[PDB]
């Protein structure tokens, strides 16, 4: 992405909004992915003996 | 100093009654430079954008959003304003003016050391007290022919130059009352305003049908047709691709011919109905075929429909489609699978009118319009830009006079009367909210100083002579934009919307005591 | 270049001792001084600037600590600790950061000293343990079919709001939200104010025409003029499948040698449509609402059964209607059925407000979502008064899952004050001056009411400890508008057990958290 | 004490490269400095005598031109009222194709009468209300000025004696030859129905020779060469194709499928042999020329040339259409051969250089057809360009000669008797609004008092001249440009006749210019920023 | 009328009510060296917007 005077094309009221659109038009912004607002927190990643096992 | 500027040294913040100070300094100067916009005798503004355009008004509405400001008071008048066009329509300009009048009284007491809280509190007992005077001092007619032509003078003298104010009067009657139906909501969507750009100001008037800013494309079809069924269609003629990649195989020259000729089939049968169905109709030559299609049309099946004396319109707008069906008369079509002579509008005359490189199309003579446009002309853009801005106005006046039963007169009237009630229920409030009460009504005799000022009279003499004249007689008087007399305004015809007033009343009192509450201004978000 | 040798790296910055103790308390403080004017019911609003240029005008304290950018680490865990207080009950935001404030403060009194953090901390821990009995001590039960109190709890939560003057108004708003979003279904209730009862602002009007609906609307209009804007009882159908024709999933390239093919394919495209158009219809309904594109042809197709179409409509949208109209969402057509088909919503009408169209469906028979009409002068207006609806609906939602009430005003600050000061002495060890401190930190809610409203804060704070010293005193507060000592049996002010009980666990933990640190340490790259 | 700080209020609030004018002195009068500047820089190239302007637009492109909507249109215009003004004049110059230079002088003249009589005390409301009530007083009077009627449009003497007033004020030397020259091309257009269309008239533009070198043709001239061998067709039989001359295709995607031999071996020939059978359709109906407006493919060029056939490509679909109309043939969708209606007839078609420039032309033997087109020659570009400016005027006039009929002196003179009669007329209003009728009838002074100026002579004689021989009862008396003294004519026997349609229009678009640009009170300008277009 | 975007409105209603926590702020670059080594390292498949200012 080379952008400059980006208020040439945009304006100086711009907002979030465009910004968006015109950086999507380009087709260099990330597709927009679905996530979570908020919720509780886990933190935890695999490492080892991380496994209950049956009793034998 | 303070402590937010002790967690983040780069914060702006204005406290207690620096911030007061801040708020009404800028409310001072929004009512400073709308004071010169209110009344028929205001002075037209001149607004030039950073690409140069040119755009002359008066609208209270239109110089808020096209001032070069950037405080946040003037941010929050800004909202409050737009929210009062988009509801009513009307009132920006004296909005802004009795915002910061309010704000101005509140001051001269605060400023003696009174705590803005009972100020809120003699505007909230005031604004009960006034809303009761509106609601009796209201008059409730049958909005008759006159009436509406009365407000939407009103309006329209304000906006515009006399003359003009005079020609739009009778265009946005005439076309509410075209379009309104008994005891149903007036939609204001099914009133098109096109502008034209070729003829005088006051050339601009009501065509009972509609104007389409294009026109047919192929130069084979009719310019005029006198007798006209009207097909309102959004089905594609154009040539559509298959949705799953289908793609051609084929082995000779032979086979390819016989492939292109046989990939329009589906379109060619779309076509074929469409023609059939004229045939059947107009089986002679007097009568005409207009096809409005909100689709495309390829120019293959522009020359099939030529050549059978149809002329066909592409790409028409999404709100074209109800506007026909309700002009015209017929039904708006998705597909062509049973199409019948009774889904046809009609229209008494249909005929092309070209300027310049662009393009237009008229359907008028019919039957009994639901649905009519206004045609603004003029010599210039921001001429044109100007009467739709009227004409938006006036057709909200119309509007709000005739959903509302009843009217209020204007000149002031009603202001002078409801700050004389408001200082006789003064007494009757408890404690030191008398003050705040007194603050309201001298915010609310804004206008009749405002409108004797902009006339050129004396503010305070004016306004003097009008209340000793309401309090003498009792009657309902304004202020004489011509001689600065009192003046009747309900017997000389100057109209107020009530729900304008109403709205007025609400949104300023709740705005003002909001403001005047606030007693602590931060800008901490960066860092 | 040139290298000095470095066991950290040269950005590390580390500092400990009495200095980092001192900073983090007096952080503490400026941020509780920051909010101190926003508590009771005679605060002052305040204006806040976004960083994007929106406007904050509120005296809610969640948002203004929010829309504050800080630099020091415990001015962040303060702000953090006011958005949990805000999360978990919804109420008594600015209360906890003034009573943490003072908590560190009375603390970093004690750290002056030659006492260790370890010590002041236990002894706030076994405060903590007696507020929360006596608390439950001093407490009331309220009866939930009782209207009227629910009501008055409502509003004693509302007092303190810009939308106060229109007390009765919200309440019966907030209370009827409430209500009728409550379900039960599995032997498990739940309200679920986040999901239903959604809040709509539209501004222009008069707020004295907002109202809570008997139903759904959203900001929709019919796909086609032919529609039907006004149906009496609709049968309202729910889908996420779009009505147009789409590719597939695999790579699905047709090869067309004969000459029909190709007019084969969009007739059967045609077909597909106006099978999926004929499942759809073969249940009878008349209102047919769908989270993805409708086509044209399916309008049509649609219209012949003389069916009303809405698109594009928002999956929280969708499961709202879904709620209030007694319907089930169905992705694939042919397997509608009739305990599908949404019979309960007693009117659909689309009408235009300002110069937009908006869907209503307001006549539904127990609904169990709602939309809350808001109208009002301007959007920054309608924001605030959309954040007091919300704070009065937490309360309500508390009370009804805890029917526990407590007295306000300062009453039960100054009770729980009082009775710590009593079991106090007879303790007779080091520990008991960090408990009485703490105790007496409490009185900085009757302290702050009073400095508001305006009145003498030493001769009411006096007159309000001795009388709290009496026998049967635990009710008696002060009034925050006329600035004297009142009972608040009396005068009405009572607040729900949970929001207290929060508020005092959140502040004595955040003085026990900030408590803990002596070192700190900043600048490190994240490594990650 | 050493800075003065800005006003509380709105002017704290102001952008930081906005800017506000109000007041009198501050918006109205620099509005109208503004507005007498713009008249005062076009002024000098009005009438006969104006002199040419060269205007370098931002592009580096060269305009040689006297005529005021050229010259308006390439100036950078940035103030505002003066921008309005020139909306005044293109507006004028769309109506009616004449007057925008009268349009720019009597705004100008309005302005400055109208700051005039502000500073003697009046109101901006008085000035505007006698302006206006002036107004409408002109345009009662301008009827009663009407000389003489076109009475004949089909005649060649008639139109050239009628469009030489219209064209002598750009090329005032040698007006006589575009008259005749614009008086033929105009009644070759112009049939038995009442209709006239300016876009049936063509102007092609060739170096070498001379604008005395130029000619009409009926016909159309193009600038490109032919496809195929055949150079000259003494008999053509047009047909016309808006697609291209090749073997149509599918719109999706054409693979050719070969699972045999054979079929690799046979399409190749298959498919010259389809191209061969489609040419020799199209050539057995008698078609000699094609024309297409697509691309032409090598196997239908070869065959085309092997039956003799005429290709011209036309790669703009204005001049595909153009053609059809001129020759009368339908643009077929298809590569069919054409109907015996479908076909297009003409004179002569070949292949001709003029000057270095290789040109197709069609041509009418008859002087009839839709479309006419005037071969302009020249040695610069630029004296082209003036020339097709002039050739525009001219048909601007025809077409508003068709429109109306009504023709009112020249030379100032309805100008110096609209302002004595409307000073009459104000003469005898009691009230405030006499000194804004005085002015603007003092406002006509303009054009007599512009026309003298470049012409060379004193402005003062001649209009005392002329006040006292109109005074005397003479209305069709103006100033005589072919003279060395201020000195006076009459011109209903000169011929220096000029529009009634373009007079009324002229008025009424610079009163209303001039009207709204005294109704500003305020002006709030935004930063410029950028926004190139 | 659907380049108008009315979307665009609603849009900005959803980004404004878009999350709970702190929105923090934007990262600031400080040394040349600093930029060097930030676009140098961290992962290559993942976008990186530089505002100069
Ligand atoms: N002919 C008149 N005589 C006296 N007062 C008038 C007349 N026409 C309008 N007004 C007053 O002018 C006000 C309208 O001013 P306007 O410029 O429309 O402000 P806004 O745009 O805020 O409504 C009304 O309150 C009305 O009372
Ligand atoms: N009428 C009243 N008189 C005295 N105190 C009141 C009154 N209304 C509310 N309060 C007190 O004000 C506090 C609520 O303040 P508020 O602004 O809601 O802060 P928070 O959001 O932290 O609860 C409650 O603790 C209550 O005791
Ligand atoms: N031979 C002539 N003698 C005197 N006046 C003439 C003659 N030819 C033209 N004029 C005058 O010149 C004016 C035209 O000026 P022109 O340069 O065409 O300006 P515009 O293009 O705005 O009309 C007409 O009003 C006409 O009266
Ligand atoms: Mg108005
Ligand atoms: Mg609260
Ligand atoms: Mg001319």
């Amino acid at each position: 992405g080379n952008f400059v005077r980006v208020t040439d094309q945009l304006g100086d009221d711009f907002f979030a909004v465009d910004l968006e659109a015109f950086l999507q038009e380009f087709g260099l912004l990330p597709e927009k992915e679905v996530l979570v607002l908020t919720s509780v927190r886990n933190s935890a990643t695999c490492h080892s003996e991380d496994s209950d096992l049956e009793i034998d | 100093m303070a402590a937010v500027k002790t967690l983040n040294p780069k914060a702006e913040v204005a406290r207690a009654q620096a911030a007061l100070a801040v708020n009404i300094s800028a409310a001072r100067g929004l009512q400073d430079v709308l004071r010169t916009n209110l009344g028929p005798k205001g002075t037209m503004k001149m607004l030039v954008s950073g690409a140069g355009d040119i755009k002359l008004t008066k609208d209270g509405n239109v110089l808020l959003h096209e001032m070069q400001i950037q405080h946040p008071t003037a941010s929050l008048i800004a909202k409050v304003a737009t929210a009062q066009d988009d509801i009513t329509g009307d009132g920006t300009t004296s909005n802004v003016l009795i915002i910061g009048e309010l704000l101005k009284q509140a001051d001269l007491y605060i400023s003696e050391g009174l705590h803005p809280r009972i100020i809120t509190e003699g505007f909230e007992a005031a604004k009960e007290k006034a809303l009761q005077f509106l609601e009796e001092v209201k008059v409730s007619r049958e909005m008759d022919r006159e009436t509406l032509i009365d407000v939407a003078r009103t309006s329209l003298r304000t906006k515009v130059h006399a003359e003009l104010a005079d020609v739009l009067t009778e265009a946005v009657v005439d076309s509410i009352l075209a379009i309104k139906k008994q005891d149903e909501p007036i939609d204001l969507f099914m009133i098109e305003i096109m502008e034209m750009k070729h003829k005088s100001e006051t050339d601009t008037s009501l065509i009972r049908g509609l104007v389409l800013d294009h026109g047919a494309r192929h130069p084979d079809m009719k310019k005029r047709v006198e007798d006209a069924y009207i097909l309102t269609c959004n089905v594609s003629l154009e040539y559509e691709k298959t949705e799953v990649n289908s793609g051609f195989f084929y082995k000779s020259a032979e086979e390819r011919e016989k492939l292109v000729k046989a990939e329009r089939k589906f379109i060619e049968d779309r076509v074929k109905k469409i023609i059939e169905l004229k045939r059947k109709v107009c089986g002679d030559s007097d009568k005409g075929f207009v096809v409005i299609n909100q689709k495309g049309i390829d120019p293959f099946s522009l020359d099939a429909l030529s050549k059978e004396g149809i002329v066909a319109l592409r790409r028409a707008k999404r709100r074209n489609m109800e506007r026909l069906t309700l002009a015209c008369g017929g039904v708006a079509l998705n597909s062509f699978d049973d199409l019948s002579p009774d889904c046809l509008g009609h229209a008494g005359l249909v005929y092309e009118y070209t300027l310049g490189e662009e393009k237009f199309t008229f359907i008028e003579k019919c039957n009994n319009p639901r649905s009519v446009t206004l045609l603004i002309k003029g010599p210039n853009k921001h001429t044109l830009t100007q009467i739709k801005d009227a004409v938006r106005d006036g057709l909200r006046a119309v509007k709000n006079a005739i959903d509302d039963g009843c009217v209020v007169p204007g000149a002031g009237a009603v202001e002078v009367a409801m700050a004389e009630a408001l200082i006789k229920h003064k007494p009757s409030v408890k404690g030191r909210a008398q003050l705040g009460v007194q603050a309201f009504a001298d915010a609310l005799l804004i206008i009749p100083k405002v409108l004797a000022q902009n006339s050129g009279f004396d503010l305070q003499e004016t306004l003097v002579k009008i209340q000793a004249e309401h309090s003498e007689s009792g009657q309902l008087v304004g202020v004489d934009l011509n001689t600065g007399e009192p003046m009747v305004a309900a017997e000389v015809g100057v109209w107020d919307n009530y729900c304008v007033k109403k709205q007025l009343l609400h949104s300023c009192t709740v705005i003002a005591t909001n403001i005047l509450l606030v007693d602590e201004i931060m800008r901490a978000g960066m860092s | 270049g040139h290298r000095p040798v470095l066991v950290l790296s040269q950005n590390t910055k580390r500092e400990s001792g009495r200095k980092v103790q001192s900073g983090n308390i007096n952080a503490a403080k400026t941020i509780a001084d920051i909010i101190r004017t926003c508590l009771g019911p005679k605060s002052m609003m305040k204006m806040l600037l976004d960083p994007m240029g929106g406007i904050v005008m509120t005296n809610d304290g969640n948002a203004i600590l929010r829309e504050i950018q800080v630099q020091h680490p415990a001015a962040k865990s303060m702000i953090e600790i006011s958005r949990t207080q805000d999360e978990e009950v919804g109420d008594g935001t600015t209360s906890v950061i003034i009573l943490a404030g003072e908590m560190l403060s009375v603390a970093e009194h004690f750290l002056e000293q030659q006492m260790h953090p370890t010590v002041v901390i236990s002894a706030y821990r076994k405060a903590l343990d007696d507020m929360i009995s006596t608390l439950k001590k001093i407490s009331i039960p309220v009866d939930i079919s009782d209207s009227d109190m629910m009501l008055n709890i409502i509003n004693s939560s509302i007092t303190t709001k810009a939308i106060s003057r229109w007390s009765s108004l919200a309440c019966n708003i907030a209370l009827d939200a409430v209500k009728m979003v409550q379900f039960e279904e599995n032997g498990r209730k739940e309200i679920d104010i986040k999901k239903y009862a959604r809040v709509e602002k539209i501004p222009g009007g008069i707020i004295e025409d907002s109202c809570v609906l008997r139903g759904v609307m959203i900001n929709k209009d019919v796909t086609h003029p032919r529609m039907r804007r006004y149906i009496k009882n609709p049968r309202i159908v729910l889908l996420d499948s779009s009505l147009e024709y789409k590719k597939g999933e695999s790579q699905t390239d047709i090869e067309i040698t004969r000459e029909e093919d190709f007019t084969r394919i969009l007739q059967m495209e045609e077909e597909y449509i106006q099978q999926l158009c004929e499942d759809i219809i073969q249940l009878k309904p008349d209102v047919v609402i769908t989270e993805k594109g409708i086509s044209d042809l399916a309008q049509h197709y649609l219209m012949r059964a003389n069916i009303t179409a809405i698109r594009r409509v928002r999956k929280t949208d969708n499961n709202r209607i879904a709620r209030a109209c007694g319907a089930r969402i169905v992705s694939r057509p042919e397997e509608l059925r009739e305990d599908d088909v949404g019979t309960g919503a007693g009117l659909l009408e689309i009408k235009k407000i300002g110069d937009e169209y908006f869907t209503f469906i307001t006549d539904c028979k127990d609904p169990k979502a709602c939309t809350i009409l808001l109208r009002g002068a301007s959007k920054e207006i309608l924001s605030e008064v959309e954040r007091n609806l919300q704070d009065a609906m937490q309360v309500c939602r508390n009370v009804l899952l805890d029917p526990q009430l407590v007295p306000g005003g300062g009453a039960s600050e100054m009770a729980v004050a009082h009775a710590l000061t009593e079991k106090s002495k007879a303790m007779t060890g080091v520990e008991q001056w960090p408990y009485r401190a703490v105790a007496q930190a409490l009185e900085v809610i009757p302290r702050t009411l009073i400095q508001n409203c305006g009145a003498s804060t030493i001769r009411l704070l006096t007159s309000l400890r001795a009388k709290h010293t009496q026998e049967n005193c635990e009710t008696w507060g002060v009034n925050g508008e006329t600035g004297t000592l009142v009972d608040m049996k009396e005068l009405g002010i009572w607040e729900p057990l949970a929001v207290k009980l929060q508020t005092y666990k959140t502040a004595v933990e955040t003085a026990v958290l900030l408590l803990r640190i002596d070192d700190i340490v900043s600048g490190h790259k994240k490594k990650g | 004490a050493l800075h003065v700080p800005k006003a509380p209020g709105f002017a704290q609030m102001l952008k930081e490269g906005a800017k506000h004018f109000s007041g009198l002195e501050e918006a109205v009068y620099r509005n109208i400095q503004a507005c007498k500047e713009l008249a005062q820089t076009t002024r000098t190239a009005y009438g006969p005598n104006g002199m040419n302007k060269m205007v370098i637009n931002h592009l580096e492109k060269l305009f040689v031109t006297n005529d005021a909507a050229t010259i308006l249109r390439e100036l950078e215009v940035q103030h505002p009222a003066a921008k309005m003004i020139v909306m005044a004049s293109h507006m004028q110059e769309q109506e009616v194709g004449d007057g925008t230079n009268f349009v720019l002088v009597f705004a100008g003249a309005l302005l400055e009468l109208a700051e005039e009589l502000l500073r003697i005390g009046l109101s901006v409301s008085e000035v505007i209300e006698g302006y206006e009530i002036a107004c409408r007083k002109a345009h009662e009077i301008l009827p009663n000025l009407v000389c003489c009627s076109a009475k004949n449009l089909r005649d060649i003497d008639e139109v050239s004696s009628l469009l030489r007033t219209s064209i002598m004020s750009k090329q005032y030397g040698n007006e006589v030859f575009l008259a005749k020259l614009i008086a033929q091309a105009c009644v070759s257009i112009f049939p038995d129905s009442g209709h006239f269309n300016v876009d049936n008239i063509r102007v092609c533009k060739i170096l070498g020779s001379g604008i005395s070198s130029s000619s009409v043709l009926h016909g159309m001239v193009f600038k490109k060469e032919t496809e195929g061998d055949v150079t000259s067709v003494k008999d053509a039989k047009i047909a016309v194709y808006s697609c291209p001359f090749d073997g149509m295709i599918t719109e999706t995607k054409g693979t050719v499928l070969i699972k045999t031999a054979e079929e690799l071996m046979n399409f190749s020939k298959g498919e010259e042999n389809l191209m061969d059978a489609q040419v020799k359709a199209i050539a057995d109906t008698g078609a000699n020329v094609v024309v297409t407006g697509g691309k032409v493919a090598d196997m239908a060029l070869h065959y085309a040339n092997k039956y003799n056939i005429m290709l011209v490509r036309l790669n703009s679909k204005w001049d595909l259409r153009r053609l059809c109309k001129t020759v009368g043939a339908t643009a077929l969708p298809r590569l069919t051969p054409p109907v015996l209606e479908e076909m297009g007839h003409c004179d002569s078609v070949y292949l001709s250089e003029v000057g270095d420039t290789q040109v197709v032309v069609f041509k009418h033997e008859k002087e009839d057809g839709a479309i006419s087109t005037i071969v302009l020659r020249g040695s610069t570009d630029n004296l082209m360009d003036d020339i097709e400016r002039a050739v525009d005027d001219g048909v601007n006039t025809f077409k508003v000669l068709t429109r109306d009929k009504r023709l009112v002196p020249g030379g100032g003179a309805t100008e110096i008797e609209l302002a004595k009669q409307i000073t009459s007329y104000g003469e005898t209003c009691p009230g405030l609004e006499q000194y804004a009728i005085k002015k603007f009838a003092e406002a006509f002074e303009a054009i007599p008092r512009a026309l003298a100026e470049n012409s060379g002579v004193k402005a003062n004689e001649v209009i005392s001249k002329l006040y006292a021989v109109h005074q005397e009862g003479n209305k069709n008396v103006g100033l005589d440009i072919e003279a060395e003294v201020p000195a006076v004519k009459d011109m209903l026997e000169a011929g220096i006749l000029d529009t009634y349609l373009g007079k009324y229009w002229a008025i009424k678009l610079a009163t209303n210019a001039a009207v709204t640009v005294l109704r500003v009170d305020q002006i709030i300008m935004a930063k410029p920023a950028g926004g190139p277009k | 009328f659907l380049q108008q975007y009315r979307k665009q409105r609603m849009e900005e209603m959803r980004q404004q009510l878009h999350k709970g926590p702190q929105f923090k702020q934007v990262f600031e670059i400080s040394s040349g060296e600093g930029f060097l080594d930030m676009i140098d390292k961290e992962q290559k498949s993942i976008v990186i917007m530089v505002h100069i200012y």
